[PDB]
């Protein structure tokens, strides 16, 4: 999961 | 500028994020957004014009920030939904299973349901804990944006998602989406902010  | 949840703003003339919610802290106007969007004192612009600066932020650990605005800005109790608006009525936290929508400058207004609370995201920078997960989709640029029920109860601000190579998780079924937001209530009490409602 990544920022956004 | 009119400050409406969901709209684009830039940070130091480089990254983009979306406005979460209009708030006040005594006579100061501001909006809450995601912590990862900017550092303290970064310049925020809406439509090429300076609207305010990052007053405080916490990222990673948590993912929250509020931008203090100049007094020329017009704070509005509203979140963008296409050419329409959702009025902000309060901040009652919805339970898992409840339906919720989110608004941002990249994918617009998207709805889904809350699937879990107290999720940890392990981002490149460090973990962020205590996030709520929904399955509404979102894309790069939607950070900071509003998560709100149709009923007008502000849930939190967009933090992160399981992004695919197209820049969003809108092309995978809802079942496979992990769209995470930072809860609003801790941000409001931590900075002593009150939400603008209508």
């Amino acid at each position: 999961a990544a920022p956004l | 500028a009119n400050i409406v949840g969901g709209i684009e703003y830039s940070i130091n003339n480089a990254s983009l994020c979306s406005v979460g919610f209009s708030v006040t802290r005594g006579a100061t106007k501001g909006f809450v957004t995601a912590g990862h969007c900017g550092t303290v004192n970064a310049t925020a612009r809406i439509g090429g014009a300076v609207v305010g600066t990052f007053a405080a932020r916490v990222f990673p650990g948590n993912d929250r920030a509020w931008v203090s605005l100049t007094s020329a800005q017009t704070l509005l109790p509203r979140v963008a939904n296409g050419s329409s608006f959702v009025t902000v009525r309060g901040s009652t936290e919805a339970a898992v299973g409840a339906a919720v929508c989110r608004s941002g400058r990249t994918t617009g207004y998207q709805c889904g349901t809350i699937t879990a609370k107290n999720v940890t995201a392990n981002y490149a920078e460090g973990a962020v804990r205590g996030l709520t997960q929904g399955n509404a989709c979102a894309g790069r640029g939607d950070s900071g944006g509003s998560w709100i029920t149709s009923a007008g109860q502000a849930q939190g601000v967009m933090s992160g998602l399981n992004v695919q190579s197209n820049g969003n998780n809108c092309g995978i079924p809802a079942s496979q989406r992990s769209s995470l937001f930072e809860r609003l209530q801790p941000i409001l009490s931590q900075y002593g902010l009150s939400l603008v409602t209508g």
